[PDB]
């Protein structure tokens, strides 16, 4: 203008949005129970 | 811990530095990035 301030308005650029935060639950697999060796005792069935 | 390898190509043993920490950070994040995928990209870079 005569006074220095512009005719033409200024671009407005659009701010950022939020982000969505995401988690995740990592898994483990470790192996199971082997079966030992067995030993026969000397007491009968129910007994035992 | 098992295969340092997978980490980088040149670590061969995991150290206790503020370089190793930041990139523990890094690595954790991009999978909790992954979200519903971050067990399949884990055991997926398990093998090659």
């Amino acid at each position: 203008t005569i006074d220095g301030q512009p005719l033409s308005l200024s671009l407005y650029a659009t701010p950022a949005d939020p982000s969505m935060l995401l988690s995740a639950a990592i898994t483990a697999s470790q192996g199971g129970g082997d079966l030992p060796h067995a030993v026969m005792p000397m007491y009968r069935f129910p007994v035992i | 811990v098992t295969k340092p390898e997978k980490f980088q190509s040149e670590t061969t043993a995991l150290q206790h530095d503020l370089p190793t920490l930041q990139a523990l950070t890094r690595f954790h994040a991009v999978i909790m990035r992954c979200g519903s995928y971050a067990t399949e990209i884990l055991t997926a870079l398990e093998l090659g």
